RNA sequence: ACAAAGAGAACGUUUAUAUGUAAUUGUACUAUAUUU
């Protein structure tokens, strides 16, 4: 199980829920995408505990003096609780992933909607629709800094990696084992700044880009153009 | 400076976002395919199959954010299509489509220069047997024993295997009265409107006797002690039980009326008419007393319509199984259910344009929108009502 | 990355500088190895992308002066939006950082 | 021929470098003419190279060409089996009459 | 797979020539090997030993205009004898025909023959 | 099938033909080079778009070597065209064994690396040091810790480039090796050979038989 | 085949070493010794 060849991504792009309103007072859930279940790990507790608890499970762990002995039952069976119970799922529903989130489901959802341990993707998602999308703006009084520099990036190499496209159910493998920098297999993830120690073609454009700076700065001397014309005077002498 | 011990190190140690399609659609005629060669036939799809889900759907697409799903445009279509999708149903058609666009029932007798009659399958000359065959007992003055109302969903209703239509040549069907019928029989029986002619009945869903049953507040498991204040009510209905004509104090347990129970909601939970009644102690009151509470039970009664036929069939079959008045709905007849639908989508066609507060009674999504745009004070009933109708389950769920 | 290599390309490595020259160097019928272009595939990708991120910076401290002058201007500490408003530099990180600055630099005090 | 292309800022296009044509090189194929790629990345394709050059022939069907003495007379670089340049025989007669020897 | 294959069978000379039953080369030898294992054989036609090694015969004055291209300060001794494996080839009188050493000390023989006055030095 | 067959490899001249194939980076097998550009060239042609200083800068000869394989012999004038083979033998000989000892590499140090157990630098920054193989393999390598001190990380690290014998020849043997430590003790110590260390043997040899 | 050497022995390999009969083999001063 790695790819249903319909496998949606993330998709962070902007659209909200229609009854997101004020983003359901927006800044409450312009956390981040942890900050966002944070809450929810909180809710989540109290949808069990007191919950249902208090009317129809036994989960508080016993003790010597017959009582709760830990603060709250195994909190991890509450990540992986499975309501497969139709109702006790549904009041365990209308009270963090509807209580709260406006986030109606399909009956394809509430069908795959089985534990909470799934539903947390769910939740996670439609926020994330409505995680609004970056306005990618420059003001031009910043390009002609950008656009006027000597040096600019050639910015077409990822085109020149080795195509690994193919059935991906081994995609996933080489992730729990250790196989994915083997036999010249190498994950490629774009970055933006580099360890400066070290790293020989770093090092080897610096001592290339200070020398850029050496024969620029003998442009604005005028000396370039002082041997540019010695070889052509040692040029025409015959 | 940097610190290594040294003999450290050692190298080597699916949920669819839903999106709204009207932003998606760059031009005009691509959004009508997503409307018809995308969701129409979804509704014939349903239609065909099985309407009484195509009202579950609706709200699922809602989510994915369709705009014109509950306006009239489809209702138009789908209560058409929901009757004739049996016309033909019960001729034999297996698969609705001979393509994308036409109808199974469309592709005439000649490949395409017939005008109004149709090629049929084995299946369907050996499926109008049994219609003409009906037709002959209904003559004959014997019980017209029309084999295909025994049909249901899992079938024949009698704890009884179906046999299927292209019989084998070995085993004709056996006919108790002896009326035999073969490809002689319904060889001139191939027009449509030569053949919704002979027996229109026997296909035609009944829905006058179910027209309606859903203006009307009905409930699934709840009885004279159903309520949220059950010590408050239930006991002041011993105290409208002692004072009713021929009382009788409050010793029982069988559920009062139905149309009276919703009453009971209306006093339970708003707490000012638990105590608008929780002073006045006549049964003559308590259900005159509230013009109000029954001018509006419009408003009460389509929020407990749409939602308890969105979200699971487990609710659409509950609730055909309530109104309609069902033991199980697997062991019914399969032309009473297309009644049952019939009225389902009888009135969401009215409620929707008629009722303004119904019109985004339904195109909403979330059980709070719907209180801030519809009538409010009939939903913190209507929500105590879903709050006690599973009040009563949740005892035998334990 | 772990490419198996004879007894000998041990030791072609160490006079060769590394895992990347000793690719680069040789060349397809040189180096006759499959591996040999999964992996020098992606150096290959790897360094020119490294002198991406470089001019990324050149490209950065050229926009830093432009900015260093322009934020010598501290008439208004609200208007030091504006400073960076003109170039489009968002005020929360720049300040946090600055405020950072607070720390980060009374931390070695 | 998207890699090493400077892309214009205010366009978002690969702006025309004409000094990209000549580190270029043409890598040969069989749906294609020629495909130009960046020097630096033409180390993957050179089987395909000698896979071009190689007459398209098995050798065991021009053979013949190989073990007798138009061994001399061929070309065979990359098993690549075709014909040198040969001098006709009416200019032969020229090329050594004007020699007058 | 310890070792991919050992005792490979070619190693009993299987006699797989195409003439003689019908399999061309083994694989592993080249299928094109250029000259014959006879051509490598005979040094005589390879190495110049009483052998004439440059074809072309100048004149006198041909001799006193290719000295004219030997540079200043040249010795004759810096120029070392080709080990056995290369083939001794004069190309003629090319640019630099003084660092081929075949070239070299067989133009300086015509010198000999054609009176002309060798002034570089000996074989030291 | 080839639609448009590839030109030769370096057919730079105008005059003579290219080199065989190898030698500027192809197929060894053949001790020729024919661009069929330059023969259906005619020679009028051929000789019009050079001059004579030019004619004779590319019939240029090389003959005991190769000109555009550096250190290599003319492999058109060779035996056969393939490569050298004496000179480009592996590491075990036909029956020798796999004795090759511990070798240890230089590297520059880019970290002031403090050992805890001997408190003792491995080095400071900028400090070529032999060390074990796959320490400076699998410890000093991968923590951005040092560097491979060939003599062009010694130009890239503002360094003085020095000679290390860095893996020139692989020292088969211990001998071979422990005679391989006698040479770099000549390139990092040449002035303890150019003359006498310290001449400790002929200035006053027995000057304390007076004074206690 | 195993162990041994060799490589800071995650393993791949190349030398030096006596194991099983693994399993095939075969075993009637001029003298006067010797070829089993």
């Amino acid at each position: 199980n790695v790819a249903p060849a319909d496998y949606v991504p993330p998709s962070p792009r902007g659209i909200r829920p229609a009854a997101w309103d004020d983003e359901f007072a927006d800044v409450v859930l312009s956390m981040s995408d942890e900050e966002i279940q944070s809450y929810l790990l909180d809710k989540l507790t109290e949808v069990i505990f007191a919950e249902t608890q208090r009317d129809g499970y036994e989960l508080r762990r016993l003790d010597f003096e017959g009582k709760p002995l830990t603060e709250l039952p195994e909190r991890r069976i509450i990540e992986n609780f499975v309501f497969e119970e139709e109702t006790l799922r549904e009041r365990v529903l209308d009270r963090v992933v509807e209580g709260v989130f406006r986030l109606v489901p399909t009956s394809t959802d509430r069908l795959e909607l089985k534990s909470v341990a799934n539903i947390i993707d769910f939740v996670l998602t439609h926020v994330t629709v409505a995680r609004k999308p970056l306005q990618h703006e420059i003001p031009e009084a910043a390009r002609t800094v950008m656009r006027s520099h000597p040096l600019q990036p050639q910015l077409g190499f990822v085109h020149a990696l080795p195509t690994d496209n193919r059935d991906a159910v081994v995609q996933e493998w080489e992730r729990m084992h250790h196989l994915d920098w083997q036999f010249g297999k190498a994950v490629y993830e774009p970055r933006s700044a580099e360890n400066e120690r070290g790293n020989l073609t770093w090092l080897r454009e610096v001592r290339h880009h200070e020398a850029r700076e050496a024969f620029q700065a003998d442009v604005d001397s005028g000396e370039a153009r002082r041997r540019h014309m010695a070889k052509i005077k040692a040029a025409a002498q015959v | 400076v940097i610190s290594y011990k040294a003999g450290d190190y050692h190298l080597v140690p699916w949920f669819r976002p839903y999106d709204l399609q009207d932003g998606c659609f760059d031009r005009d005629h691509e959004r009508l395919s997503y409307r018809f060669y995308n969701l129409e036939t979804k509704v014939i799809w349903k239609a065909f199959d099985t309407p009484e889900l195509i009202g579950m759907l609706l709200h699922d697409e809602t989510v994915k954010g369709n705009s014109g799903m509950y306006a009239p445009d489809m209702l138009d279509a789908a209560l058409h299509y929901t009757r004739e999708a049996r016309y033909w149903r019960c001729i034999g058609i297996t698969k609705p489509f001979y393509d994308r666009n036409t109808l199974r029932a469309h592709c005439w007798e000649d490949n395409g220069l017939q005008v109004g009659t149709l090629v049929m399958s084995q299946a369907m000359r050996h499926a109008l047997m049994d219609l003409e065959r009906a037709v002959r007992r209904k003559e004959l003055g014997l019980e017209p024993n029309y084999l295909w109302d025994r049909w249901g969903p899992i079938g024949f209703i009698d704890g009884a295997r179906a046999d299927y239509l292209p019989r084998f040549e070995h085993n004709p069907y056996v006919d108790p009265d002896g009326v035999d019928v073969t490809e002689i029989d319904v060889l001139p029986f191939n027009t449509h409107e030569q053949i919704r002619e002979r027996y229109r009945d026997f296909i035609e869903p009944d829905t006058a006797p179910f027209e309606e049953v859903f203006r009307s507040p009905s409930h699934g498991s709840l009885t004279t002690l159903a309520d949220i204040p059950n010590a408050s009510v239930v006991a002041l209905y011993k105290d409208l039980k002692l004072k009713a004509g021929t009382p009788v104090a409050g010793d029982a347990v069988e559920l009062a009326p139905a149309d009276v129970r919703t009453l009971f909601y209306l006093s339970a939970n708003p707490e000012w008419r638990a105590v608008a009644d929780g002073k006045a102690s006549w049964e003559e009151v308590v259900d005159a007393m509230q013009p109000v509470q029954a001018e509006l039970d419009e408003k009460i009664d389509a929020a407990r319509l749409l939602q308890n036929t969105r979200h699971n069939a487990e609710r659409v079959r509950a609730f055909f199984e309530e109104k309609c008045g069902f033991h199980d709905f697997m062991y019914t007849p399969d032309k009473t259910i297309t009644a049952a639908v019939l009225c389902y989508l009888t009135e969401l066609r009215r409620i929707c344009t008629e009722t303004a507060w119904g019109a985004a009674l339904a195109k909403c999504l979330t059980d709070m929108e719907r209180v801030q745009g519809m009538g409010r004070d009939a939903f913190l009933v209507y929500r105590h009502i879903e709050d006690a109708i599973l009040d009563k389950k949740r005892r035998l769920w334990a | 990355v772990q490419v198996p290599m004879v007894e000998a390309a041990m030791f072609e490595i160490e006079k060769d500088g590394g895992f990347d020259n000793f690719i680069l160097k040789r060349s397809g019928p040189e180096l006759r190895s499959t591996y040999g272009e999964r992996i020098r595939r992606h150096l290959l990708v790897r360094q020119k992308e490294t002198q991406k991120n470089f001019v990324l910076d050149q490209q950065a401290k050229a926009l830093a002066e432009v900015t260093q002058a322009e934020l010598m201007k501290a008439t208004s500490e609200e208007e030091l939006d504006a400073v960076l408003a003109k170039y489009g530099m968002d005020a929360e990180e720049f300040k946090r950082l600055m405020a950072k600055r607070v720390m980060e630099q009374r931390k070695s005090v | 021929v998207h890699a090493n292309r400077y892309v214009d800022h205010d366009t978002y296009e690969e702006k025309y470098d004409p000094h990209w044509e000549h580190n270029a090189h043409l890598v040969p194929d069989q749906q294609f003419y020629n495909i130009p790629v960046p020097k630096e990345y033409k180390d993957a394709y050179w089987w395909r190279d000698l896979q071009a050059r190689r007459v398209q022939c098995p050798t065991e069907w021009v053979h013949f060409r190989m073990h007798t003495k138009d061994k001399l007379k061929y070309d065979f670089q990359d098993l690549a089996f075709r014909k040198k340049f040969e001098y006709s025989y009416e200019d032969v007669v020229a090329n050594a009459k004007d020699m007058c020897s | 797979e310890t070792t991919p294959v050992k005792y490979v069978p070619e190693m009993l000379n299987i006699q797989n020539a195409k003439w003689w039953n019908g399999r061309g080369k083994p694989v592993y030898r080249s299928t094109y090997n250029e000259k014959s294992w006879l051509e490598k054989a005979r040094w005589g036609a390879f190495t110049k030993g009483s052998r004439p090694v440059m074809r072309q015969r100048y004149s006198a004055a041909a001799l006193k205009e290719a000295l004219e291209m030997v540079p200043e300060g040249f010795e004759t001794c810096d120029v070392p004898r080709p080990p056995q494996r290369i083939r001794a080839q004069s190309e003629g009188v090319v640019g630099r025909w003084y660092t081929n050493y075949w070239t070299l000390h067989s133009v300086r023989y015509q010198c000999q023959l054609a009176g002309v006055e060798w002034q570089f030095g000996e074989r030291q | 099938v080839a639609p448009w067959v590839p030109p030769p490899r370096h057919d730079v001249k105008v005059t003579m033909p290219p080199p065989p194939g190898g030698e500027v980076g192809g197929s060894y097998g053949v001790s020729t080079g024919y661009s069929d550009r330059l023969a259906r060239t005619p020679y009028w042609k051929r000789m019009a778009l050079s001059t004579y200083a030019l004619r004779m800068k590319e019939n240029e000869t090389r003959y005991p070597m190769s000109p555009h394989r550096e250190g290599e012999y003319d492999l058109r004038y060779t035996v056969t065209a393939y490569p050298d083979h004496i000179k480009h033998r592996p590491l075990l000989e036909i029956g020798e064994a796999h004795q090759i000892p511990t070798i240890e590499i230089p590297v520059i140090f880019l970290v002031n690396l403090w050992d805890e157990e001997r408190l003792t630098w491995f080095g400071r920054q900028y400090e070529t040091v032999y060390v074990n193989r796959n320490v400076a393999r699998e410890e000093l390598l991968p923590q951005r810790y040092a560097i491979y001190a060939t003599e062009e990380a010694y130009k890239l690290l503002g360094l003085p480039v020095v000679n290390h014998s860095i893996h020139e020849e692989i020292p088969k043997t211990p001998h071979a090796y422990k005679k391989l430590l006698e040479k770099q003790s000549y390139t990092e110590e040449r002035w303890k050979y150019t003359i006498e260390y310290l001449f400790r043997k002929y200035e006053a040899d027995p000057p304390e038989l007076q004074d206690k």
